[PDB]
């Protein structure tokens, strides 16, 4: 708080979490202050206004199997006293065309995800990022899997 | 991290009536799991990859299923040589490719 | 006509090293990763290493980590595993396996290990 | 609509547009207040000073045609002094890398592209966001494709 | 140089450089103003606040060679006094899956990578945003490879 | 050998429906989209519907939507249009073509439909 | 949404002149269009795809031109077999595969 | 079987055109990058131009940019050299050579000129 | 932009003895220098690219390394055929594909 009361988060993968995403915030260089909280995997926001939102994603694989692959990444809000989740932000990536024939050697690929917008968010709701394979998620290293948002105006 | 159990210990059937073997991981593998079948005096064999898919050359009886933290290998028809130790393994990284303790099927 | 050939077992003290061999023939071995499974006598299967199909990534089990080294050689097309500071709990059957490495993040590997070898003794006595 | 009056935009994808990028502002969670304008398909800047640029498409394809297929993302600025555009951010992706042959399936494939920065704009300067392949555009959900600025000084 | 006394930089690479990465500033839409500088290749920040951070490189290549090709690109952080550098974005593409067949032809292919993030920085920090590959750098055109930070606390 | 054969077409009618058969040979038939496309008696050519290779994809025309459904088999390697509550404007030769299914953004279709089936009558009165 | 012009309706020429046919579009398919042969009495023909690629076994007389909304299919010397009715298609997806009115072509 | 073969050197006069041939035989042309290198007598080589598959991209040496144009046929598998405004530095022995093309930002080309063909003499009389 | 020197230029050995020669940039080229074979009377003949990598065919006594701005290429054991001219030849852009001076390798 030793910012300008500006309500700001930037949590990262846990590296020790195994094959699941869950966001954790002591770390060096990763945030979570000026009321922002983290509930059930969630970013709870404390003040109406406008946001920037973003998070990057690594997705690993060796080879491709036999079943299609779609790598999703999308940040999503669920308002106060609210059912549904509106979608904020989404990519999109196909890595695997097809599978990887016997004989074959299953070479390493490698797909960021990036997602970042501004939006207009009011108190009390909560925003996910979240992904589809957990199975596929990389952080081997620090700087790759995280997920942020600060207010520009309150 | 990930502890498997595998029961029973010991079946003992008679030819034709249908085995039923459980595997059990303490975290969720998702699918990526295996049944290996060994034979006394041999080599493991793959019998089941990935829970569901049955292996090439493998015989239309045995069949897998489960998912997460409960899987199942069920053979309908026992024949005189499918009495054997049956092993599952689950395929994650922690620990990577851990073996379960296995089953022992007999006749009788 | 697809076939893993394993050999270098036997009696060996405590403390010293023994380097099993495992020779491919009928498939594009460099293609394919390559596993050790031990079976203590009497006990069930024990996996002890792994290797992709170049090398790349190498996994060992507690056990043997530290001690072990698996290694491979795609022009002679075979595995080998070296064993230093044998203990007496590593007297086992030792099977080389081969799988065709296909992995979700590095962590979670597709399909499973489809052909093995016939074995070979190792008995660690004193 | 924030007590330190601010100029923001976030525009986002026609989806009822037929194979063409049309912006629009007309959708939940979608923003066009404090004096930025949108026409022609371009936002017009009402102040001068230090802004946030970004804008994300998502391209879709099935299978590989004969001719190389090169997907071009640019932001560009027309000044009210100047004679043309000069871009500001730009990506180009390569998603197909041989045509499909024939006996293959057209198998699907997703392609995003992200852009964002900080410029110094002056008041009046038109900002775009183009795309050189409208026909591999992608609206089929909702935050896949969109536009945004926002004044960080004045 | 002084908008605001808001502490900006948004720098590019130098388009005559040869197989290199040298930042440069003087161009048309690059800033470089309130205090931050660029020394030895790294931007210099003057206050400690939160600033965003972000940065787009470009890859482009012809074919894919025998060996294979990693193209990683890394936002780092070295404090005052300190002798480590500290990761703080960082992301990796495979475009080469095999190398070109003899006899096939060597298509062209290119490969952006973009990173953003917030982060706490104090006086005299030095951010650094380096590549793995610079024979694979593209910045044929303007807006394609950059780098800059805006503080927007303090 | 390559080649298109349907079958199915006849007499009906109004209000009955009728299964259209297009069976392939000479290629992979796996790997291809499919059309059916209709010509009514003195009339042109009228789109009738399509389907993927795997049927992800299916489009119909709108005086269709509702009544005709395309399906296809990719182990007998035969496509099908089954026609429900056949109408008098239904009355038209049927041909099943093949398409290489290569597309933008789903909405763009490069190519043609480049081999045809030859047709089956649908008679409706 | 996109509705398909022809012109003319009816072209009569005889053997060896040029023949010049019309597609236009109300509002613009890029190069999506396609060109198609249909004889008395057989199924439709593939000649011209993406607006200017000749299909293959095609004779060279026939070509194909033009883009967005104005498209042009040019027999430069008619030849008796030509006699037929051709079509112009659309390929986008407002409405989907829509096919031109036609134009025939018969002699003088 | 694998070979290019050059022709239509001789003695031209200073000032005037001359047009180098280079067909291909064996080998998917239509795949390769072309380069011309030239050697005068008793001298060392000289890179002159080269193009890529597709020409899409085409590189001159500052001694022969403005007036040598490299082309392509790849109907005919044939390569050219349009040499305009012919010189007395332009004397020398004119060799085509293959290239994969492969290459790192278009800047950097790995592997190298593999196959060469048996080059044709280009003297200018003066 | 780039200059390349190539020493000794004249190189006098006999038969059975080794051969160093020296390609150098007055900027660094990374590994993108390749090692031409000029024989007398034929056309040049590639032996090493990327620095490091034998062509196919050449014999196993013909060796590069170096990198950046210093190039060196090794006959570890001269025969009467590798008496010919070698060029050393930087791959980058500035300026495109220069061949170095050459360096004569003669008995005496």
């Amino acid at each position: 708080r030793t910012p300008s009361d500006k309500p700001v988060a930037h949590v990262v993968a846990n590296p020790q979490a195994e094959g699941q995403l869950q966001w954790l915030n002591r770390r060096a260089n990763a945030l979570l202050a000026n009321g922002v909280e983290l509930r059930d995997n969630q970013l709870v926001v404390p003040s109406e206004g406008l946001y920037l939102i973003y998070s990057q994603v690594l997705f690993k694989g060796q080879g491709c199997p036999s079943t299609h692959v779609l790598l999703t990444h999308t940040i999503s809000r669920i308002a106060v006293s609210y059912q549904t989740k509106v979608n904020l932000l989404s990519a999109i990536k196909s890595p695997c065309q097809r599978e990887t024939p016997e004989g074959a050697e299953a070479k390493p690929w490698y797909e960021p995800i990036y997602l970042g917008g501004v939006f207009q968010l009011e108190k009390g709701d909560r925003l996910s990022a979240e992904i589809n394979r957990p199975d596929y998620l990389d952080f081997a290293e620090s700087g790759q899997v995280y997920f942020g948002i600060i207010a520009l105006t309150s | 991290e990930i502890v498997l159990t595998q029961s029973p210990a010991t079946l003992s059937l008679s030819p034709g009536e249908r085995a039923t073997l459980s595997c059990r991981a303490s975290q969720s593998v998702y699918s990526y799991l295996a049944w290996y079948q060994q034979k006394p005096g041999q080599a493991p064999r793959l019998l089941i990859y990935d829970a569901s898919n049955r292996a090439t050359g493998i015989p239309a009886r045995f069949s897998g299923s489960g998912s997460g933290t409960d899987f199942t290998l069920t053979i309908s028809s026992l024949e005189p040589e499918d009495f054997a130790v049956y092993y599952c393994q689950q395929r994650s990284n922690w620990p990577p490719f851990t073996f379960g303790p296995g089953t022992k099927v007999d006749i009788k | 006509q697809v076939q893993l050939v394993e050999s270098g077992g036997g009696v060996v003290q405590p403390g010293r090293s023994l380097r099993l061999s495992c020779a491919a023939s009928g498939f594009i071995f460099s293609s394919y990763a390559m596993h050790w499974v031990r079976q203590a006598p009497g006990n069930g299967l024990e996996w002890v290493a792994f290797m992709s199909y170049d090398g790349s990534n190498k996994k060992y089990a507690d056990s043997v980590k530290g001690r072990f080294t698996i290694s491979r050689d795609n022009s002679k097309n075979t595995l080998y595993l070296q064993m230093n500071s044998l203990r007496a709990e590593d007297t086992a059957v030792y099977y080389c396996a081969r799988d065709r490495g296909i992995a979700a993040g590095g962590n979670y590997y597709y399909y499973g290990m489809d052909v093995w070898g016939q074995g070979t003794t190792v008995t660690v006595s004193s």
